């Protein structure tokens, strides 16, 4: 059995990475430059782009990559490091909003995680939780269009 | 340091 999303972790930190396209991406504020660990000793990133807050490896061994949506639509799912699934509806290129509002506390340590389409497949990373006053309403994210461009 | 990873999350549920 293989997944798609990883739980990765830093001394300080904890957050998510998601395999596309045979890259193992997730959140410059999370990873920084730093290599991923494996049996093998420390790997290289493949892409750095601290303009779009993405970096990418590639994918570990227990894993398999999501497909990038291709269907325009505009009902997203946000998957949670607790495997938490929440309805997104699409505002804009980087914007969604949270059908259901929840505490920040809910969305915390999900960022690398996927923004997937209606047919399970990847819109997005989640860049960051939009806030008002601990409770969360709007997520940005990382469009896959900017993963296709950036291998 | 080096990202190390903890756990992995399955999509489909498919069990092991
Ligand atoms: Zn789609």
């Amino acid at each position: 059995v293989e997944g798609e999303v990883q739980i990765v972790s830093t001394a300080t930190q904890t957050f998510l990475a998601t395999c596309i396209n045979g890259v193992c991406w997730t959140v410059y504020h999370g990873a920084g430059t730093r290599t991923i660990a494996s049996p093998k000793g420390p790997v290289i990133q493949m892409y750095t782009n601290v303009d779009q807050d993405l970096v990418g490896w590639p994918a570990p061994q227990g894993s398999r990559s999501l497909t990038p949506c291709t269907c325009g639509s505009s009902d997203l799912y946000l998957v949670t490091r607790h495997a938490d699934v929440i309805p997104v509806r699409r505002r804009g290129d980087s914007r969604g909003s949270l059908l259901s509002p929840r505490p920040i506390s809910y969305l915390k340590g999900s960022s690398g995680g996927p923004l997937l389409c209606p047919a399970g497949h990847a819109v997005g990373l989640f860049k960051a939780a939009v806030c008002t006053r601990g409770v969360a309403k709007a997520v940005d994210f990382i469009p896959v269009e900017n993963l296709e461009t950036t291998m | 340091g080096s990202v190390v990873i903890v756990g992995r999350i399955v999509l489909s549920g498919k069990p092991a």
